[PDB]
């Protein structure tokens, strides 16, 4: 389309700040926190950032669950299919991870999609990465539930090309 | 734009 990302789509900070929006009704809010630090720490063992929780939308990454239009022109499309998407760094809605609220979320073994799965993945766009071709990998554009290490080669190679 | 994350 027309539009287009502003900047090398990278931070240029370490203290990389969130804002969580609302919530999904479907897990408690604070195992909904911790699905979301635990992805953040994922990314943040492996990289020179910290991700700091702030409580105003002066923040980095604003995470946001949504249902159809959302209010960013991309709509989520109901049950199934489209999970949650995210945008590249930057400013504005640069950084932003959503997570579509028609989905049941869940934790490992529910009978919904991973919230903690989904969120790594997202956060990893929010980071600077595209999609993988390696089917094993966290950012392989397909949704598989795991109970293994998240993280492949190609995620912690893709993340180092980007933060060193 | 943002990249999606699919279900199959
Ligand atoms: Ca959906
Ligand atoms: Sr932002
Ligand atoms: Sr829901
Ligand atoms: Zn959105
Ligand atoms: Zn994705």
């Amino acid at each position: 389309g027309f539009q287009t990302f502003e900047g090398d789509l990278k931070w240029h900070h370490h203290n990389i700040t969130y804002w969580i929006q609302n919530y999904s009704e479907d897990l408690p809010r604070a195992v909904i926190d911790d699905a979301f630090a635990r992805a953040f720490a994922l990314w943040s063992a492996v990289t020179p950032l910290t991700f700091t929780r702030v409580y105003s939308r002066d923040a980095d990454i604003v995470i946001q669950f949504g249902v159809a239009e959302h209010g960013d022109g991309y709509p989520f499309d109901g049950k199934d299919g489209l999970l949650a998407h995210a945008f590249p760094p930057g400013p504005g809605i640069q950084g932003d991870a959503h997570f579509d609220d028609d989905e049941l979320w869940s934790l490992g073994k529910g009978v919904g999609y991973s919230l903690f799965l989904v969120a790594a993945h997202a956060f990893g766009h929010a980071l600077g990465l595209d999609h993988s071709s390696v089917p094993e990998a966290l950012m392989y554009p397909m949704y598989r539930f795991t109970e293994g290490p998240p993280l492949h080669k190609d995620d912690v190679n893709g993340i180092r090309h980007l933060y060193g | 734009x943002p990249l999606g994350f699919a279900a199959r």
